């Protein structure tokens, strides 16, 4: 989540306030500035797992092309779900399956 | 046989099916006769030759 | 999509129109383009609101009227298309449907004839729709 | 498909443990290969840290720019490749 | 009702070729060109 | 490094064509048009994306 | 719409587009501004529909900064008019009005060609960039040309 | 006999799918999981025929 400016709306850039010795978020088209809630400024994940759980929707159970399983839902204990392996398109992606209960829509595995 | 169709080899199978019949194993002999699914897969391999 | 689908199956929308719901990508695409290659299929009843479910919509009564040429108060191929028993699908819509290979595969069965061919087991999904 | 065929000296070639030692010395390992994540903090006090996670680590250890570069190594790949901090 | 047999499937297919034949994609395409497409191009 | 480029633009004053030279100094964001004939000089600011057609356009508007 | 930058090579990994009858590729942000939506915060609101994911935002970071100095509609349209390099001496008073035709017509003409409907092209442009990054983020396979 | 050997080969392919999806499959040197998975299934089916 990146933050811009509520007036100018330009993407605010992080800049240090040397005199008070605190981190600010400054604009570049006007004089607006505000205090930083997070010392972290940037993160780079080399060994990443983001996106695998990204593809979750409410109508996946209406797709008749998906295979159906008997797995017990932890929430409602229904005997009717669709399942699918990971939608992550990496070459090293695992083949472990995700099951989606058609009632509460929770995602679990067989581990 | 590759997943030409989104996550399946033919529209007569469900998605994410890696079983023998799904990815081109022709169980029958030429004497017995091939099923329609097997037939197309055999024609794909034959075309490549 | 159910409403739109029913308009094509009655004739209100031209039968060659494609109605494609891609659920995963959250996209709904409709094509009235010229030049799409399509083929006809039997419609199977999929709505769990009737005893009809799991069977072919087409019955011997339609087959009876086809051989006569007239209804019992011209009746040919296109009469079937605008009465909801056959529809056209193109390559894009074909991606989202589940097709049985023969009418006999719509219902589970009760062999060991060493001459005849083996039918596939189909045991990866417990119940097909 | 460029490929080398690397025969080993006889005394080493009949002892699988010594051959594994040769294996790890030849194989190229970069820092990128073992790094799981990198981070950039604003840590203005050089003797402390806003990060509660590295509190007990840096406080006991200690007993310039305010920007901090914090990189995390993956334990599994570091253990397999036999590399120490 | 009853089940659709193999012979019944060929009755349906017979109705298709009775109405459309084998070259209707050639003829209908050209017919649409004379009726409408020429006019629109003008 | 500076870029010294010849162009096929017509000088707005002496009217000699193919005699305007453009010197683009990106280190200081300063572009320079020069004639080779009457040698009139015109300076204008340039970015990193600019090309001889960008400052020659600014020269047409600076006259009118 | 081409995504430059190779794996750990190409430095700034920005995105430029190609327009009919214009010489060299123009960065995406510039054409967004040139259509009447200059506000950055609005630009990102047209492309990415998930503010939560950093990755679908870190890759658009260099595109903002390489098109930051173009801060309004008029200087945006002007730059496009200079890219074409047709009839040297078009001027700003009119070189804008020539580029407004290259944006209204030709560029995505299947959506519409009447005036005062630039909201559809801006929304569509954001969709394209979204699809481009999904493939670059390995969240979707590249399309199969033989489908 | 012929039908049995093909039936038992389809079962072993099921076991391989189970193992690979429950993280119980041995990784072959130089190969990712999906390569190793695809490799083992191919070897089984050609030996079955
Ligand atoms: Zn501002
Ligand atoms: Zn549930
Ligand atoms: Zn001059």
């Amino acid at each position: 989540s990146f933050r811009f400016c509520l007036e100018c709306n330009n993407m605010l850039y992080p800049k240090e306030d040397k005199e008070n010795q605190r981190l600010l978020y400054s604009c570049r088209n006007c004089d607006y500035t505000e205090l930083a809630e997070d010392p972290k400024v940037y993160r780079h994940e080399l060994i990443t797992n983001i996106g695998e759980t990204a593809g979750i929707v409410d109508d996946i159970g209406q797709d008749p092309t998906l295979p159906r399983s008997d797995k017990e839902c932890p929430e409602c204990h229904s005997r009717d779900c669709v399942f699918f392996q990971s939608q992550q398109r990496r070459k090293d992606t695992n083949m472990t399956l995700f099951y989606v209960c058609l009632n509460c829509k929770k995602t679990f595995r067989d581990e | 046989i590759a997943f030409g169709f989104a996550d399946r080899s033919l529209p007569h199978f469900t998605k994410d099916d890696f079983s023998p019949e799904s990815k081109g194993f022709v169980e029958n002999s030429y004497l017995r006769g091939l099923t329609p699914q097997e037939f197309f897969f055999h024609a794909m391999a034959g075309r490549e030759g | 999509v159910s409403t739109m689908r029913d308009l094509r199956r009655s004739g209100a929308i031209s039968p060659e129109v494609s109605i494609i719901r891609d659920i995963r990508e959250r996209e709904f695409k409709i094509f009235t383009d010229v030049g799409r290659v399509y083929r006809p299929l039997f419609i199977v009843e999929d709505d769990e609101s009737k005893d009809n479910k799991g069977e072919l919509r087409i019955t011997k009564e339609h087959i009876r009227k086809i051989q006569q040429g007239y209804d019992d108060d011209v009746y040919g191929w296109s009469s079937l298309v605008t009465s909801g028993v056959i529809e056209y699908v193109d390559g894009e819509e074909e991606e989202t449907i589940m097709i049985a290979m023969t009418p006999e595969d719509l219902q589970t069965r009760s062999l060991n004839d060493t001459a005849k061919r083996i039918k596939p087991e189909m045991s990866t999904s417990s119940h097909h729709t | 498909t460029p490929a080398l065929t690397v025969y080993l000296d006889r005394e080493i070639a009949l002892d699988i443990e010594k051959a594994k030692v040769i294996q790890s010395s030849i194989e190229y390992t970069t820092l990128k290969n073992v790094t799981s994540a990198t981070e950039i903090y604003y840590d203005p006090d050089p003797t402390s840290t806003v990060i509660e996670e590295d509190f007990d680590t840096v406080e006991a250890y200690f007993s310039q720019s305010p920007w901090l570069l914090r990189l995390e190594l993956d334990r599994a790949r570091m253990l397999d490749k036999q590399l120490t901090m | 009702d009853d089940t659709i047999t193999t012979e019944d499937c060929w009755t349906v297919i017979s109705a298709f070729f009775e109405e459309k034949g084998l070259v209707s994609q050639q003829l209908d395409s050209f017919d649409e060109f004379m009726e409408t497409s020429i006019q629109d191009l003008v | 490094i500076k870029q010294k480029l010849e162009t096929q633009f017509t000088c707005l004053f002496c009217n000699h064509d193919n005699s305007v030279v453009c010197t683009l100094d990106k280190k200081n964001s300063i572009g320079l048009l020069e004639c080779k004939k009457c040698n009139l000089s015109f300076q204008a600011p340039i970015n990193s994306l600019s090309q001889p057609i960008d400052i020659y356009s600014d020269w047409i508007d600076a006259c009118e | 719409i081409k995504l430059y930058g190779r794996e750990d090579k190409g430095t700034g990994r920005t995105i430029k587009a190609t327009l009919p009858y214009v010489k060299q590729d123009i960065p995406i942000v510039i054409v967004f501004r040139a259509l009447g939506v200059v506000p950055d915060g609005e630009i990102l609101q047209h492309i990415c529909y998930d503010e939560n994911d950093w990755q679908m935002l870190e890759m658009l970071k260099p595109c903002i900064e390489e098109g930051f100095v173009i801060q309004d509609k008029e200087v945006a349209l002007d730059f496009i008019g200079r890219r074409g390099s047709a009839a040297l001496g078009i001027r700003r008073e009119k070189r804008i009005q020539y580029a407004k035709d290259i944006l209204q017509k030709e560029l995505l003409p299947h959506i519409t060609q009447e005036e005062g409907f630039e909201t559809r092209k801006t929304f569509f442009l954001g969709y394209m960039v979204n699809r481009l990054l999904l493939c670059a983020l390995e969240r979707k396979d590249q399309d199969d040309r033989d489908h | 006999e012929i039908t049995h050997a093909i039936s038992s080969a389809k079962e072993q392919v099921q076991e391989i799918i189970y193992k690979a999806q429950h993280n119980e499959l041995e990784l072959k040197p130089g190969m990712t999981l999906r390569e190793s998975f695809e490799g083992e299934v191919s070897r089984t089916l050609n030996d079955a025929r």
